[PDB]
């Protein structure tokens, strides 16, 4: 099905004609014009007072990454690099070795946070929830070089953070 | 005692321009569901005294190509002449009485057209010429339906005079027996200040900002001082045409708080306008004006050389 | 007096203004900086280049209708005349023949811009 | 009337304040003047209010301390000043506050926040966190030759 | 100002998606697609999907394909208040923009909410969608697209019968049905011309 | 919401005022607690002029009345 | 929602519609930020037997194009034409 | 005193630049729809001074909205020198801020900052709205930190 959008004959009776003159001559279609303005100027505006009031978000919000670890302060990471095989923009840098207690972690890990997309797949992909974006969004730095992450930064945003992350992620892991 | 005069006219009218900016920012917002400024200075009460500070400490750039002196000439007459249209208007006293007020406000309008001009070929650059001409039309376009519109209602207060429009409009606005020339007057004006829907010398969304794209800092502040001077001048101008304040002799503040309350909506009606509606095409302008109004404007100012002499009403010369 | 007196203050402020905004403000001039604008390229041609004007009809027009209210303003003083009647038949006389010539100009495509 | 209404509802703002001085600090940090309920009130300082009758994004909000990790935030306040406890419930990322759902506590998660500390001697500075790959031969110190 | 020859000259954002395409797996390829017509985010996952999912012979689930035209459609009322507004404010009317970029607003939060991003979702994959939505939006969804004709209304209050509004787009840019199929044109730039056409209809998908 | 665009208003309302009120004060500040002499005409101008010479001090707006028939 | 009377009846009048029927800033009638946890279904092939792989295989279904021609009755067009749309009964004209 | 002077000279004029920072009309790709939405109701930008102006003669601060392709770079550097100063350079997600996505390409700049100076460096895919007016915040406080006249006293 279709329908016209601009296919209609004006009516030639005398009314109509005078209508139409009145509208041209008296401007009553741009008056009506300024009466939804006037509407608008006392409606409540819908701004907000940053940084004081927060646009809302939920716990899906993929934010600035951390490195999260287990209750006992274990790492979760243990050096797969699925992260790194599927981050999009090649923005993770991995290497790893055996701990001197034998166990399977990084070396290096670091997030070049001015490559990353935000994409969350890294997280899609840890199988141990190790890397995570959480709801940070604001650290806009004053250099480029802030925003080159090593292994030290993301594991102290993950101590940082963890209250919220954890939380955020027990409301959302029934949908993963 | 007339040079003190003087600065108690043009301190406050700059003092009221930099203040219509912050209104016009909220006023468009409240119009667009946002606030404006509100955060420098308690109901962004500072924000114009931070713009103002900002850009006469900013560095003013002299273009390569620019013909200096041409270039600076330019805003001094704008601001210059924005600031000479006021001292006739009678608040209810004038600063300066004249006899052919009217006209002398028509030409200093005629020459204010010039710093749009001249700022426009001294900047030397593409955008900067296309805003200078478009002036060119518009003030073609306006400018004899303006000078006629005047004539009409003048043929009902007799005189040139300013002051005299008070005398005529003591029983009666002016609006009542001419609102037709109202109407059409009041369009003018949005043409004669180059405001929406007919800003067109600047028309930013066509040329970045048309005849002042390469003025900064102080001089670019001259000329934002200039245009919203004139705002106001031709509102208090209608205000004084249309809706004349009666005016007692004895209590002469009465009329000034009567005429400065009609004064400041007519500027917000202009404000409001700005939020309504799109902007006409430049040769759409000059077709508004030569086929709709001229006609109109013609037949009314037969209409109002006729009426006065057949119902025996002719005003008094003096 | 008053009016020369009343002139030159408010052009003298003007230009104080602009002193102030030249030398107060610190300056770093280099080419690029002051290189004329155009979004971002350089310009192709001298602004100086004609500019084709699509008016023209009608700015020439604006001269001889310009000078035509020239002759009307004087319009409410010839209403105190004791001959009211030459008066008005003359002052209707004028303006139907401005009219007229509108008439003429709008009819004959005048007002339409060379395309 | 409703106009005097509005008007009663404007000076209760002063009160609700604790008076002219308290009405002021809030108009000229913040720029509003509403009054809400008190939710709760950080280690830091910052307090965070609510009001179900304002429309949904002003229906929640934080005065941020005056001071905090030794930095003066009379004047200058930022986002990055609220802790993750309060950030879910200021976000409305969750419905309950940290008084009534606190976070699950761990040893090693930061007993005290930190804004950006971007632009200062705190700043992040990266570099490598790996050792040195290739060991040089270091020649002798006799001499033999 | 009468317009000679227009000369279009592109390449200011040649990115070299294409080629880049070429060193990813499908799924790393997706997000690219979000940075397409960056304003209609989901319905370009979509085409590399069913393109994907075509390739691949299989099909997406029931849901995830309503999922898909629920927020296929939402996508192209973003696109539309974008493209109708900043047309509008091009041509001077600038408080369209406002009223509507609030109503587009909104829509990012179902965006952010299902996805976790506003814009970039990434969220239409080949075989179907990366996770299913949250309870209680629908809900939402249903309370936005209740209030939203009232606000074409008074967009339409704006401009439709605006005689400003139709002196600058009556008679302007006309084309005819004859050269918009040889010219390559498609979607709206078809229609308005009479042609009778849109693949929702003819060829549809999901 | 809409009434804090009223601040902004009424200052640039009370220094649109200003001009006014001021011109109508200093008028009377300088012609002796009355309006401004108005001399559109010539006739205005010489009987402004006239009362110049009558005032005794050179001032067109002190008036002589009675008293200044003997 | 806090307008006074006056204020909604001047707006009201000026757009000319009701607008506090559907106002654009939200309230109550929003979800909760909080909801109780999901419990999602299982796909058709959640199943312990009879669900063997090479059954629902799509991808082995993909087979190369079939050559119709090579280099190594009655005219036909691609499809049939197409039939013409019908007026909307909904709206046939804005 | 000259010193107490001075610094309350700079907080007049660090105070005057901060709270009128007008933004060139500039933009590039996704980025400038999210620069587009804190210019819109909800975040209303103008209401802390802060008003697009096309002219970059009139602009105080670029914002790099978007990726910066080799084709692009010296029209961005253009304007930028055309930039009446002091100005500002905010640099807005991860293309603009290092190439982003499109790092390796034959044809993008990796990071603006390779063209011009930046102040900021807003990160994201795109920045939230409310992430860049964050970072146009981090400008104002920054601007406030400024010490021209206090330097130029010690000179
Ligand atoms: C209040 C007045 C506001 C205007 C102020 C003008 C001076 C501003 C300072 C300035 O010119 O910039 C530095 C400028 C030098 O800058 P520059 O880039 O090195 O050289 C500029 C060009 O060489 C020369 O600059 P140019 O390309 O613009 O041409 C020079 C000049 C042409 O100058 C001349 O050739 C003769 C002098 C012209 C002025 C005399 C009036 C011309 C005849 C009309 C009669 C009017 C009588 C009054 O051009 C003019 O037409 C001057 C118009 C002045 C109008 C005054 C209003 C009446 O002037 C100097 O200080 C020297
Ligand atoms: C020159 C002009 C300026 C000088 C006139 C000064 C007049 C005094 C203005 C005081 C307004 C303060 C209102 C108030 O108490 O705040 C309530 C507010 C608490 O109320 P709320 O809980 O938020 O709810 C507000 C209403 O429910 C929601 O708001 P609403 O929309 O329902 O408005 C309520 C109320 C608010 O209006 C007023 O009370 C003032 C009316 C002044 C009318 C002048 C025009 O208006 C009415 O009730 C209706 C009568 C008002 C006249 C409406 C006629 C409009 C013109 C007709 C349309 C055509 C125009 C073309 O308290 C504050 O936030 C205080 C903030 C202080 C604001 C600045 C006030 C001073 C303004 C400048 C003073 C002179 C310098
Ligand atoms: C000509 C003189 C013009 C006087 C302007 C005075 C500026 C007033 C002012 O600074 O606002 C308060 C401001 C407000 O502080 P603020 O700018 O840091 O506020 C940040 C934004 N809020 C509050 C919303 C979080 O105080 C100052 O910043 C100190 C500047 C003093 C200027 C010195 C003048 C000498
Ligand atoms: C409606 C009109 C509105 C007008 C608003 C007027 C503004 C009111 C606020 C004024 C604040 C004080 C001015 C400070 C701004 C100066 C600009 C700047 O930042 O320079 C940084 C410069 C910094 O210089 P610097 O030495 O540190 O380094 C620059 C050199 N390189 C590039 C190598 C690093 O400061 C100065 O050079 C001098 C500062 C002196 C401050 C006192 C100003 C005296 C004014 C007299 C100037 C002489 C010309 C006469 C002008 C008319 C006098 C009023
Ligand atoms: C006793 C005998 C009496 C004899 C005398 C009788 C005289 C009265 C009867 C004559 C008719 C009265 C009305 C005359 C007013 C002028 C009318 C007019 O000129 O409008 C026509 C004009 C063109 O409209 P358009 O459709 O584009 O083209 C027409 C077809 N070519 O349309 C336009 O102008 C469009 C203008 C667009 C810009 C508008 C922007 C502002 C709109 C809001 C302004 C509201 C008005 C407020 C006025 C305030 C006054 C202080
Ligand atoms: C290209 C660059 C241009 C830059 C712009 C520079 C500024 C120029 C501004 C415009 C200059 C033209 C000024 C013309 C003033 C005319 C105003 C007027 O007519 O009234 C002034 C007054 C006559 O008063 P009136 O009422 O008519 O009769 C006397 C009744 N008592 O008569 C008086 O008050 C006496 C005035 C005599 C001196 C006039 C000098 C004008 C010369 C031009 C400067
Ligand atoms: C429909 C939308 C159109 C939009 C276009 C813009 C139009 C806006 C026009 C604004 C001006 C309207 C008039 C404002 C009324 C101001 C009232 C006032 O302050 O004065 C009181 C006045 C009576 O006093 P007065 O004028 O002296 O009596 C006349 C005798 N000469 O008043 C008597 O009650
Ligand atoms: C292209 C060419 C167009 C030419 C058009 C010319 C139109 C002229 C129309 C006539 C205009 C004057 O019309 C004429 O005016 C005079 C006075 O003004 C009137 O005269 C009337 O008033 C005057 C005094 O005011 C008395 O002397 C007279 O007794 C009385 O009849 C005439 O009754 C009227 O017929
Ligand atoms: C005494 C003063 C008052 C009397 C009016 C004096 C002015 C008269 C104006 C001209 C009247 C006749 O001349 C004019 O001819 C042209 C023909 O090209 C017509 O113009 C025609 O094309 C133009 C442009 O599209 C449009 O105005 C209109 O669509 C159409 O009518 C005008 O409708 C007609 O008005
Ligand atoms: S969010 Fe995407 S682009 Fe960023 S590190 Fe993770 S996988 Fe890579
Ligand atoms: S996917 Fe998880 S466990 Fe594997 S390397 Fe990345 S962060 Fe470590
Ligand atoms: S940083 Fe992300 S959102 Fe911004 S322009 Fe690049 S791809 Fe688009």
């Amino acid at each position: 099905t279709y329908k016209y959008v601009n296919l209609r004959e004006p009516s030639m009776d005398m009314k109509s004609v005078t209508d139409r003159a009145a509208q041209t001559l008296l401007w009553t279609e741009l008056i009506r014009g300024l009466g939804m303005t006037l509407s608008y100027l006392f409606r409540e505006p819908a701004t907000i007072n940053y940084p004081f009031e927060k646009g809302p978000l939920s716990p899906r919000f993929r934010g600035e990454h951390a490195l999260r670890r287990y209750p006992s302060g274990e790492e979760r990471c243990i050096a797969c690099k699925l992260c790194e095989a599927v981050c999009p923009a090649q923005a993770i840098t991995i290497e790893a070795e055996p701990r001197a207690d034998g166990s399977r972690r990084t070396t290096r890990y670091d997030i070049d946070m001015t490559k990353c997309i935000y994409c969350g797949f890294c997280q899609e992909a840890c199988p141990v929830d190790a890397i995570v974006e959480g709801p940070n969004f604001e650290f806009s730095t004053e250099t480029h070089e802030e925003l080159l992450y090593n292994k030290e930064k993301l594991l102290n945003n993950g101590d940082k953070w963890e209250a919220e992350i954890a939380a955020n992620i027990q409301a959302d892991y029934l949908y993963r | 005692m007339f040079m003190i005069n003087i600065l108690m006219l043009i301190i406050p009218i700059l003092l009221a321009v930099a203040f219509l900016t912050l209104v016009e920012r909220k006023v468009l917002g409240y119009m667009q569901l946002r606030k404006g400024p509100n955060v420098v200075g308690p109901y962004g009460l500072l924000q114009p005294i931070a713009d103002a500070i900002k850009l006469f400490i900013k560095e003013p750039l002299r273009p390569a190509t620019s013909s200096a002196s041409m270039f600076i000439l330019a805003p001094i007459m704008a601001l210059g002449l924005a600031l000479t249209m006021w001292i006739p208007l009678p608040m209810p006293y004038p600063l300066i009485n004249m006899n052919l007020g009217v006209l002398f406000m028509l030409a200093m309008s005629s020459l204010a057209v010039y710093s749009i001009l001249w700022s426009g070929w001294a900047s030397n650059s593409k955008y900067a010429l296309i805003g200078a001409l478009r002036a060119v039309a518009q003030t073609i376009s306006y400018e004899v339906t303006l000078a006629i519109i005047l004539l009409s209602v003048l043929l009902m207060s007799g005189s040139f005079t300013l002051s005299t429009l008070i005398t005529t409009q003591e029983q009666m606005w002016l609006i009542l027996p001419a609102w037709p020339l109202a109407m059409m007057w009041f369009i003018s004006t949005l043409a004669e200040t180059n405001r929406a829907p007919f800003d067109l010398t600047e028309g930013e969304s066509e040329l970045v900002s048309g005849f002042n794209v390469e003025y900064a800092a102080g001089p670019f502040a001259l000329f934002f001082m200039a245009e919203y001077a004139n705002i106001i001048m031709m509102n208090i101008f209608t205000a004084i045409l249309f809706l004349g304040t009666s005016h007692n002799p004895h209590m002469p503040e009465l009329y000034t708080i009567n005429f400065t309350i009609k004064s400041l909506l007519l500027t917000m009606s202009f404000l409001w306008i700005r939020a309504s509606y799109p902007r006409f095409r430049y040769d759409q302008l000059m077709h508004l004006l030569w086929k709709n109004f001229l006609p109109l404007t013609l037949a009314l100012c037969m209409w109002h050389v006729s009426l006065p002499i057949l119902t025996s009403g002719i005003p008094p010369q003096t | 007096m008053n009016l020369m007196l009343a002139l030159l203050t408010n052009f003298t402020l003007a230009t104080l203004l602009v002193i102030i905004a030249f030398w107060l403000p610190q300056l770093n001039v280099y080419s690029e900086k002051t290189s004329p604008y155009e979004c971002g390229f350089d310009p192709m041609g001298s602004a100086r280049l004609p500019f084709s004007m699509k008016f023209f009809l009608v700015a020439i027009t604006f001269l001889l209708f310009d000078l035509e209210i020239a002759l009307l303003l004087p319009l409410p003083w010839a209403s105190q005349t004791a001959n009211l009647n030459t008066m008005l038949t003359m002052a209707l006389f004028l303006i139907i023949l401005l009219a007229v010539s509108l008439a003429y100009e709008w009819t004959q495509k005048g007002l339409e811009w060379t395309e | 009337m409703e106009l005097l209404q509005v008007l009663k509802r404007g000076l209760q703002q002063v009160s609700g304040h604790g008076g002219l001085r308290g009405y002021l600090r809030v108009l000229f940090r913040a720029n509003d003047v509403r009054v809400g309920t008190l939710v709760g009130e950080d280690k830091y300082g910052n307090k965070y209010y609510e009001d179900n009758k304002q429309f949904f994004g002003r229906h929640r909000w934080v005065i941020y301390t005056t001071e905090m990790n030794g930095k003066n935030t009379f004047w200058d306040v930022d986002g990055s000043m609220v802790p993750p406890e309060w950030h879910r419930w200021l976000h409305c990322m969750t419905d309950d506050p940290p008084t009534v759902k606190p976070p699950t506590a761990r040893k090693f998660i930061w007993t005290n926040h930190k804004f950006n500390l971007s632009g200062t001697p705190q700043q992040y500075v990266p570099y490598s966190t790996t050792r040195k790959k290739i060991q040089e031969w270091v020649p002798p110190s006799t001499p033999y030759k | 100002e009468m317009v000679r020859k227009c000369d279009p000259h592109i390449g200011l954002l040649h990115r070299g998606t294409e080629k880049l395409i070429e060193y990813k797996t499908y799924l790393q390829a997706l997000p690219y697609f979000d940075r397409l017509d960056y304003v209609s985010m989901m319905c370009n996952e979509q085409a590399y999907s069913l393109a994907v999912e075509k390739l691949l012979n299989i099909r997406p689930p029931p849901r995830a394909q309503w999922i898909r035209v629920l927020f296929g459609e939402i996508t192209r009322l973003l696109n539309h208040i974008m493209a109708v507004t900043t047309h509008a404010l091009d041509i001077g009317a600038m408080t369209p923009f406002f009223w509507m970029f609030e109503e587009r607003e909104k829509m990012f939060e179902f965006y952010e909410r299902v996805s976790g991003a506003r814009m970039h979702a990434a969220y239409v994959r080949p075989g179907g969608v990366h996770q299913d939505l949250p309870l209680g939006l629908m809900d939402d969804i249903y309370e936005f697209s209740k209030n939203f004709s009232l606000r074409i209304d008074e967009l339409e209050e704006m401009l439709t019968n605006n005689r400003i509004w139709r002196n600058r787009t009556v008679d302007i840019g006309i084309v005819t049905a004859e050269d918009a199929l040889n010219y390559g044109f498609s979607g709206v730039m078809l229609r308005g011309s009479g042609i009778q056409w849109d693949l929702r209809k003819t060829q549809p998908y999901d | 919401m809409w009434f804090e665009v009223l601040p902004g208003i009424a200052v640039m309302g009370v220094c649109l005022f200003i001009p006014g009120m001021a011109t109508a004060r200093i008028h009377r500040f300088s012609n002796g607690g009355k309006e401004k002499r108005v001399a559109h005409y010539p006739y205005q101008w010489y009987l402004m002029e006239r009362d110049r010479r009558v005032s005794g001090v050179n001032r067109s707006y002190v008036s002589k009345g009675l008293e200044n028939i003997d | 929602a806090s307008a006074t009377r006056f204020i909604q009846w001047l707006r009201n009048w000026a757009s000319g519609r009701d607008l506090q029927a559907k106002l654009q800033l939200r309230y109550q009638e929003i979800s909760k930020r909080t909801q109780p946890p999901p419990k999602l279904p299982v796909g058709p092939s959640h199943k312990l037997s009879n669900n063997y792989y090479c059954t629902r295989d799509g991808r082995r279904e993909a087979m190369p194009p079939s050559i119709v021609m090579s280099s190594q009755k009655k005219a036909v067009s691609p499809a049939p034409p197409i039939k013409r749309w019908e007026l909307s009964q909904d709206e046939p004209y804005l | 005193r000259g010193e107490y002077v001075v610094a309350k000279l700079d907080d007049l004029i660090n105070w005057a630049r901060r709270s009128s920072l007008w933004p060139m009309t500039f933009g590039l790709a996704c980025c400038a729809v999210e620069m587009m939405h804190m210019a819109a109701p909800r975040y209303d930008m103008d209401r802390f001074g802060v008003v697009f102006r096309a002219s970059p003669r009139q602009s105080d601060v670029m914002i790099v909205a978007g990726t910066l392709t080799n084709k692009m770079a010296p029209a961005l550097r253009k304007v930028y020198d055309q930039m009446p100063e002091p100005r500002y350079v905010v640099s807005m997600g991860s293309c603009a801020n290092g190439g982003g996505y499109y790092h390796y390409s034959y044809s993008v700049v990796r990071g603006c900052d390779r063209i011009v100076p930046v102040d900021i460096y807003v990160p994201g895919c795109p920045p939230t709205a409310e992430a860049l007016l964050y970072g146009i915040l981090q400008l104002q406080k920054k601007i406030k930190r400024e010490k021209r006249l206090r330097i130029w006293y010690r000179r």
